[PDB]
RNA sequence: ACGCGUUAAGCGCGCCGCCUGGGGAGUACGGCCGCAAGGCUGAAACUCAAAGGAAUUGACGGGGGCCCGCACAAGCGGUGGAGCAUGUGGUUUAAUUCGAAGCAACGCGAAGAACCUUACCAGGCCUUGACAUGCUAGGGAACCCGGGUGAAAGCCUGGGGUGCCCCGCGAGGGGAGCCCUAGCACAGGUGCUGCAUGGCCGUCGUCAGCUCGUGCCGUGAGGUGUUGGGUUAAGUCCCGCAACGAGCGCAACCCCCGCCGUUAGUUGCCAGCGGUUCGGCCGGGCACUCUAACGGGACUGCCCGCGAAAGCGGGAGGAAGGAGGGGACGACGUCUGGUCAGCAUGGCCCUUACGGCCUGGGCGACACACGUGCUACAAUGCCCACUACAAAGCGAUGCCACCCGGCAACGGGGAGCUAAUCGCAAAAAGGUGGGCCCAGUUCGGAUUGGGGUCUGCAACCCGACCCCAUGAAGCCGGAAUCGCUAGUAAUCGCGGAUCAGC
């Protein structure tokens, strides 16, 4: 049991944070929880679009809420239907006025938690589980990245024995800094208990 | 017991000594940082995501 | 190159002595980029690997071999003398006469005496 | 296969002896031989699914060689002794909730157990439930204010109450919110399984390793690379080499601390000069100090010696050399490690109870045993007074200056501060003076009687603080045993988190 977080390892640089709002020590309190419920809400009903990043601003009682996902036009809806929703779901809890911007992410195959998300719906649908992470990886070496590296935890195939499959390829260098490398992480609750997928791709540097 | 007591730490009591705080998250009665609502556990998580703004690692 | 000013520190070292080996065995081997269709070995016993991935490959093995060798495993064989920098001279450049000489316009008897004595 | 290889275990011919799974067993029987000891010949029943040979990777050795680490040595201070604090074992209990178990459990989860917390017990209670989404149905449908009863929860109650859909009606009935009772799907379970799991962690170990691609070698497992020589903190680099490269590691990229520069003036200053009720306080000035952002600076770059090279010893310059000092950072894997009681989660179990609510007690028990700690046992010390050493953090349900009352804790008042501006804040050790004079003491402050203060609904079981009295063991600790290589150990105070208080 070693290892640090891959993104709290390098929040300073490579890598900034999912809310940048400052807050006095009495405040910052309940504009986190918010800032939470938000996330657990937008997560919850939008995971056929395929979020990544629900990033986060504030500048008194207005909120930025910049959505990162792979199909927009599920978040939108064909015009503006389903944006609307949203933006009034919000606010209901929100006391404050929500905007809201969304996003492309050109590739999401150099999208980790996409990756992420990807191998564990393909498992949930008792898919190879080893396969899977050898695709996985393939794919995103295959989108150009510098190097990836997917991982699935255990009761592999429903297996009794708890296991841990990996895969890799390229550079994953974990201790350098100056990487970038998006990491994320999915679950996949299944007829005989949660798997956990860990996904790594490299790409940065200076 | 812990769900008939998250909701029981949120009703206000006779007397505010019966008062306490608790992990917004993992829902949860010990070391609960005050400035976050927030389980050591529950925020060490948080804190690694980027989900908690302005705080790092800190070394020194 | 605009980086023969740049880089990080370590790195006009790091970088630059690698260079260096690449240089020192990689200099003749540098021109062929695909396997050759033969080989010229000067002595096949000292020369051993090279003859074997020879063979392995069937790329003709051309030598100036000597007592010391096995010569079953020399295609075209110049019985000759491995050690003397003379014998080694004398039918190396006089092979490269040819070389040249199988397209017309040969050249001197070659800068080929080192400080010879 | 190891190996054999004109001294074959190669290629052939002749002739002899022998083998035919292991154990029973070289046993029994018979025969022959022998002085005897015994020898030669040599079974069966029963019974096993192997017994074997060579080689591979490891692991191990009371085998070898090379080398590391506060591993031992060298030191300085500890524990084990005493009192007390604390965690644990045991015992006890109605309950003393649960977990943690050598290192890597035991001041651990607990960064705050009087009621809360709380998961335990005893009693009084609620059951569609303290919480989520829906369904079937008469009753009322927003809501407000009491009373009885009880420890509280809850339960039995008497009133105030008519807003909105609908106009379908000019006489108001139709389960629109909403709220009730009666059923139903369900909630709820800190119930069990960490050997069904995720996640996060511990751990060997910040140890110098663990691998891959392709090539090469072997029938093969596998090997080579990664062995060898040098070197390093390092699989760090160097030289060699059937390997050539690469990846996870190492290092570096990041933060703090050492030196200087740039940018910046409600904190710095007679640094300069002026005024000063002589407090940087006043105009004034960023020079300096600092504060915090950005750069510079170190490269074995330079000189001597050794070396093939990496690199090694020494020298100069420089605030700083050869990794300058402290962090962050944990390879493939190991331990069926840890946690289902943070959370998440597969399965099994409880559903007028294994759910819930309450009051009270318990987690604080005490014949005992252990771990971690505090305070000591004194004169290099104890006590009292005076006396600037300065250095990270907290503070508007707050920090509280300053006055006054009280021996005091604290209580009255009351200014400043959203805080480099005001407060917590005294730093303590030190220094200067005075006392004690080697005593179970003016050392030590346990225990205990009494009087108080504060937080809190409430301090018996169970709080901290102050004051009077009372002054226990203790004279440096058995066998065992712990930490630390430098701003370290040793020692002295200071802050924070949790938090009403502790
Ligand atoms: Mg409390
Ligand atoms: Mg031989
Ligand atoms: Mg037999
Ligand atoms: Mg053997
Ligand atoms: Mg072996
Ligand atoms: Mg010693
Ligand atoms: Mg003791
Ligand atoms: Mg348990
Ligand atoms: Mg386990
Ligand atoms: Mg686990
Ligand atoms: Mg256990
Ligand atoms: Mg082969
Ligand atoms: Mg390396
Ligand atoms: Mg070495
Ligand atoms: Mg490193
Ligand atoms: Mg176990
Ligand atoms: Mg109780
Ligand atoms: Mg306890
Ligand atoms: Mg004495």
């Amino acid at each position: 049991g070693n290892k640090i977080h891959p993104i709290g390892f390098r929040l300073g640089i490579t890598r900034d944070w999912e809310s940048r709002w400052y807050a006095g020590k009495k405040q910052y309190r309940h504009l986190l929880l918010e800032d939470q419920r938000i996330r657990g809400l937008l997560e919850k009903e939008l995971y056929s679009a395929g979020l990544a990043r629900v990033d986060i601003e504030r500048a008194a009682d207005n909120v930025a809420v910049t959505v990162h996902v792979a199909k927009p036009g599920v978040v939108i809806g064909r015009g503006g239907e389903r944006i609307r929703v949203l933006r009034e779901e919000l606010a209901k809890l929100t006391g404050k006025n929500v905007a809201l911007n969304v996003q492309e992410v050109q590739n999401p195959n150099l999208s980790a938690p996409l990756v992420a998300q990807r191998v564990a719906e393909q498992i949930e649908r008792r898919f190879a589980v080893r396969r899977a992470i050898k695709q996985a990886v393939q794919r995103v070496m295959e989108s150009g990245a510098k190097g990836a590296k997917v991982i699935v935890s255990g009761r592999i195939g429903g297996a009794e024995q708890a296991r841990t499959e990996w895969a890799a390829q390229g550079r994953v260098p974990l201790h350098t800094l100056r990487a970038n490398i998006d990491y994320g992480f999915a679950l996949a609750r299944t007829t005989y208990g949660v798997l956990g997928v860990k996904a790594y791709i490299f790409l940065g540097e200076v | 017991a812990r769900k008939a007591l998250i909701e029981k730490a949120k009703r206000t009591p006779k007397f505010k000594v019966r008062a306490y705080t608790r992990c917004v998250r993992c829902g949860r009665a010990r070391s609960v940082y005050r400035f976050f609502g927030l389980c050591r556990i529950c925020l060490r998580e948080l804190a690694h995501k980027g989900q908690l703004p302005g705080v790092r690692k800190a070394s020194w | 190159s605009p980086e023969i000013e740049e880089r990080p520190k370590k790195e006009q070292v790091r970088l630059k002595h690698e260079l260096e080996r690449l240089q020192k065995y990689l200099s003749g081997f540098r021109l062929l980029k695909r396997l050759p269709d033969a080989i010229f070995v000067v002595d096949p016993t000292k020369e051993a690997i090279a003859v074997r991935e020879a063979r392995k490959l069937f790329i003709p093995v051309i030598a100036l071999a000597d007592t010391d060798s096995d010569p079953d495993l020399v295609d075209y064989i110049i019985p000759g003398n491995d050690d003397a920098i003379r014998s080694i001279q004398l039918i190396l450049s006089r092979a490269v006469d040819l070389i040249i000489q199988a397209r017309g316009g040969v050249v001197e008897p070659s800068p080929s005496y080192a400080l010879v004595q």
